[PDB]
């Protein structure tokens, strides 16, 4: 199911009491859009060529709604710090992630809204959008406030109307490019690079979007072999690489394959 | 498009 | 807090004399003040950084990134500086990587 998500971090100063604001929003795992309220008369700006056919009313209602945003974020930076009993020396940090994923009907499938604190869980929407989960006892003052308001429906009104319905039109808008899966492009790399032996490195590149799994075996055991493996990383056009690697014994290489399974491939690949 | 957050924590 | 993973890499498989890009992925750190710079022997590099976004640990990620072509001499590599490094962590660009 394709997604519509935001990501806004905000960052209190040790400084004048103001706080710096960063959002960025994506469709499925391409950024479309930014905003940062330290640049000079700060706008929501397009980061994908395809939302750039959006006309500048977009663009201005989009800004007046994060800066908005932004404004409320800054008081909750100071709310948060009384509720934690923090003095107002150093910076802390205050953020959330939310948005909706698209079901087979068009309508909205899943949502969520997700806020921490200084990067440990603070408060969450429940999957029926109708009630929270908080995360300690100053999550619960802010749970019976928001209870108490019906906040949980302005969520949940969002996510199943404006939410969706931008996301159709974004996946319209950008049909060229985002209704593409990329495979990976594979290949197996042989570093005789020690008497420890020899090293096999299983390469996947280019691949979108960016959830894979590389797995080593050897012949005559079922489980994964152990492996040095990296986090998956973006390569810089949109798409992400990874690779797994091993030591093996010099002479023998081909007892050893590397299974790659990713949405874009029409079956599982074995690699040697 | 953005969601409209004005709730105090 | 937690520290940052540093990863250095081609956005295609080197060739000597291949223009290419250069990428310093800079991941699961926390709090987001951070300081990246992409080197080329040594020297500080004109690079692009991406909007600061995080993962669903909440922790934060970035990347540096730049056109270059590599050849036989130049070293390329990746120094970041963030409150959890006692000196900078510095990350050396190998094209088997």
């Amino acid at each position: 199911p394709h997604s519509l998500s935001y990501f806004y971090t905000a960052v209190s100063r040790p400084d004048r009491g103001d706080s710096r604001f960063i959002a960025v929003g994506y469709v499925d795992d391409t950024q479309f859009v930014r905003f940062d309220n330290y640049a000079p008369n700060p706008r929501m700006e397009p980061r994908v060529p395809w939302i750039q056919q959006e006309g500048q009313d977009y663009w201005d209602e989009e800004t007046r709604k994060v800066k908005d945003n932004a404004q409320t974020y800054g008081v909750g930076l100071n709310t948060l710090r009384g509720y934690y009993n923090q003095s107002e020396a150093g910076s802390h940090t205050l953020q959330s992630m939310f948005g909706c994923y698209l079901g087979p009907d068009g309508l909205l499938l899943h949502g969520y809204r997700q806020d921490a604190y200084d990067g440990a869980d603070y408060i969450a929407l429940n999957e029926d959008l109708r009630s929270w989960t908080a995360a300690d006892m100053a999550a619960q003052i802010t749970k019976r406030k928001w209870e108490a308001a019906n906040v949980a429906e302005r969520r949940r009104s969002y996510l199943q109307g404006l939410c969706v319905e931008s996301l159709r039109r974004y996946l319209e808008m950008g049909k060229d490019t985002l209704q593409r899966a990329e495979p990976p492009k594979t290949h197996v790399t042989r570093h005789p690079s020690s008497d420890l032996g020899v090293t096999l490195r299983c390469w996947a590149l280019g691949f979108y979007p960016k959830e894979i799994s590389l797995t080593w075996q050897r012949e005559g055991q079922d489980q994964s072999q152990d492996m040095e493996l990296v986090e998956t990383r973006p390569s810089g056009d949109g798409t992400f690489q990874k690779w797994a690697a091993l030591v093996v014994p010099p002479g023998e290489e081909q007892s050893y394959t590397c299974h790659v399974q990713h949405e874009g491939l029409q079956e599982p690949l074995t690699l040697r | 498009e953005s969601d409209t957050v004005g709730w105090s924590w | 807090a937690r520290p940052p993973k540093v990863q250095v890499y081609s956005r295609h498989p080197a060739e000597n004399g291949k223009p290419n890009y250069l990428n310093c992925y800079v991941s699961g750190f926390h709090p987001p003040q951070i300081e990246i710079d992409l080197l080329k022997n040594g020297e500080k590099m004109n690079a692009e950084q991406s909007d600061l976004s995080f993962s669903k640990d909440w922790s934060f990620y970035l990347l540096v990134h730049t056109e270059f072509t590599p050849n036989a001499v130049d070293q390329y590599s990746c120094r970041v500086k963030h409150v959890t490094l006692d000196k900078p962590k510095i990350v050396k660009w190998d094209r088997d990587h």
